[PDB]
C-alpha cells in the first residue's frame, strides 16, 4: 500500500512565454544627423570706410 | 539557444517600461566559444552605484 518507484519517463517538456520581433526600421532620431550651421540670408554689409 | 531572446525581451522589457524591469537593469550576456574569452552568463545588474548613459534604442527609438 506504499508508493514505489514507476517507469522513468520518456520525454520533459519545458514550457516558457515568449514574444516576437518586429520588422527593422531603425528610426535613428527625430531631428536627425547634425543640422550644418549657416548663412542668414541678404546679411548686408554693417561698417563702411571713412571718407 | 535561448540565452539571446532572453536577453532581448529583457531589454525590450527596460526601455518600454514594462514588467517591473527598473529602467536601468543591465541585461549582459558574455557569449561563450570556445576561446579564452572572458567568462560566460548572462548577468542582470539593478543595483544603486552603477554609471549607465543614455543612448537612442534603434529598431524602438526609445531612450
Amino acid at each position: 500500500g506504499g508508493l514505489t518507484c514507476a517507469s522513468a519517463p520518456q520525454g520533459t517538456l519545458r514550457i516558457l512565454e515568449g514574444p516576437q520581433q518586429s520588422l527593422s526600421g531603425s528610426p535613428l532620431q527625430p531631428i536627425p544627423a547634425s543640422p550644418p550651421p549657416q548663412i542668414p540670408p541678404g546679411l548686408r554689409p554693417r561698417f563702411c570706410a571713412f571718407g | 539557444d535561448l540565452a539571446p531572446g532572453i536577453a532581448d525581451s529583457l531589454r525590450h522589457f527596460k526601455v518600454l517600461r514594462e514588467k517591473r524591469i527598473p529602467p536601468w537593469m543591465e541585461v549582459v550576456l558574455i557569449p561563450m566559444t570556445g576561446k579564452p574569452s572572458l567568462y560566460p552568463g548572462l548577468f542582470l545588474f539593478t543595483t544603486p552605484c552603477r554609471l549607465v548613459r543614455p543612448v537612442q534604442n534603434l529598431a524602438l527609438g526609445k531612450e
